[PDB]
């Protein structure tokens, strides 16, 4: 669950 | 275009209504119409544009990952089930590529070319890298050229953002977040991803003392997103 | 139809894939195609059909309620904002009515007419009452005739279900749940709604002793749904 | 939050 925005 | 007969202000109004109703396909169609009126977008309008398509493509990507996982399991002892899984994965993939192409076309006609202020130019170049990145996720003769398009867009945004924005700027931070994930899972460069997330986090941390209280909720969120990725990768 | 060239079995296969991917618009299109092949649906296939359109129309209804609330607030001291809210509420409403019409047309051509077993006939008549009920939610010269269509469909399902199914049958319980809510919030008959939910719950409770363990997860869920509505209304 | 099914 790495984050991108 | 289907939105050509609607006033610009009405399109913006209705994109905000679609946001409240979580009707993101409509929201995207309204903002596409707003872009096509030919006037630059304000800051608030840029955010409506990016949120709308981020949620549309996001749902398409999640469904593409579900079907692709099923497709891969069907190619391990697995019982032949026919072409249906590949067909439906392709169907979703082609729709996804279509949205990405539509967003890249808006940026090319003519958002990036008319954006002079750093806050807009970096915002749109980040978007360009994002949607080329989404095309790369599903690419298998073409992946290399799509990957380089994404990197080139991210890199130019990076250059502008370092020269023209403070290290705490939310757009600069959000760009760095996504370009780091690009390095990690697309360009096979985890060390570059880690280095980029750490220097970005550290340089914003040093700049917090210049900031007004409660004027940087978005930057603080993104700093936690950088910290989360680092903890996951190290 | 767009699905006319696809095999029936492939359509069913792809509806199940769309379910796993939460791609409910696709799921509904695949099952519509499956219905239009002209063969009766099995039990598992009926459930795919109803879930698909329940989620499509459900999202449309939630967004319609958001916009309608904004519309009502705009007609209280409120500043004129123009026709955009009404226009976009109408847009969503017309789409919603279109889906309901499509589902009612499938039932009319020709699912209900060819359903002889109680489990299918009640299932489809419940669906008919549900989608007429959804049309009633947004109706304002026509509401009365739409309301009576819903009641007539529910009532016939009720009659069959009482004669031909045990009181614990999940379809019978789910019909009673929705017909009770129909009485409560559509037909302005809260006492009929309460009475119907209580006798339905009580008569299923008395029948539980006949049932195998873990063969009635759906019935037990719906009994809790009946109990929840009663607690809310009393 | 009445339930329907
Ligand atoms: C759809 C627009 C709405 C919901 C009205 O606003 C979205 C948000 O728009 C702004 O936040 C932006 C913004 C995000 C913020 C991180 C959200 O912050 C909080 C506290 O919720 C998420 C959005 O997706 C958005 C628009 C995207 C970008 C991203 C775009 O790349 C092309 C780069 C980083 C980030 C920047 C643009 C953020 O400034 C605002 O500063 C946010 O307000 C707060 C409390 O920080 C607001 O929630
Ligand atoms: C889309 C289909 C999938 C997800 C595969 O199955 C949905 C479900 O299909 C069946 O459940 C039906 C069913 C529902 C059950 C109450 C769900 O039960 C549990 C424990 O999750 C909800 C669904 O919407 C569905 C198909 C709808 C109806 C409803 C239809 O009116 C026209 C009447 C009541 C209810 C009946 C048909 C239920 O039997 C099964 O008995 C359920 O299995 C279990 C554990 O009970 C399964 O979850
Ligand atoms: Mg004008
Ligand atoms: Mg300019
Ligand atoms: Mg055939
Ligand atoms: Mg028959």
């Amino acid at each position: 669950e790495r984050h991108t925005c | 275009g289907a939105m050509g007969s609607m006033e610009r202000a009405s399109l913006i109004q209705k994109a905000k209504l679609a946001e409240q109703a979580e009707r993101y396909e409509d929201m995207a169609a309204f903002m596409k119409g707003a872009v096509e009126k030919g006037e630059e977008l304000s800051c608030e309008e840029r955010n409506l544009l990016s949120v709308a398509y981020k949620n549309v493509v996001g749902g398409q990507r999640a469904a593409w990952r579900v079907l692709s996982s099923i497709e891969q399991k069907s190619n391990e002892g697995s019982e032949e089930k026919g072409p249906e899984v590949r067909e439906y994965r392709e169907k979703v993939e082609t729709e996804l590529q279509g949205v990405c192409d539509t967003v890249l076309g808006l940026l090319d006609s003519h958002l990036i070319k008319e954006a002079g202020d750093a806050e807009s130019r970096v915002f749109y170049l980040k978007m360009k890298g994002d949607y080329y990145r989404y095309l790369a996720e599903v690419a298998t003769d073409d992946k290399k050229r799509i990957i380089d398009s994404a990197r080139s867009a991210y890199q130019e945004a990076m250059d502008i953002s370092k020269k023209e924005m403070p290290p705490t700027n939310p757009i600069r931070l959000g760009l760095a977040l996504n370009f780091s994930v690009f390095h990690y899972e697309i360009a096979n460069s985890p060390e570059e991803a880690i280095s980029l997330a750490k220097t970005t986090f550290d340089e914003a941390m040093a700049d917090l003392h210049t900031l007004s209280e409660d004027s940087y909720k978005d930057s603080t969120l993104i700093m936690q997103l950088l910290r989360d990725n680092l903890t996951l990768w190290t």
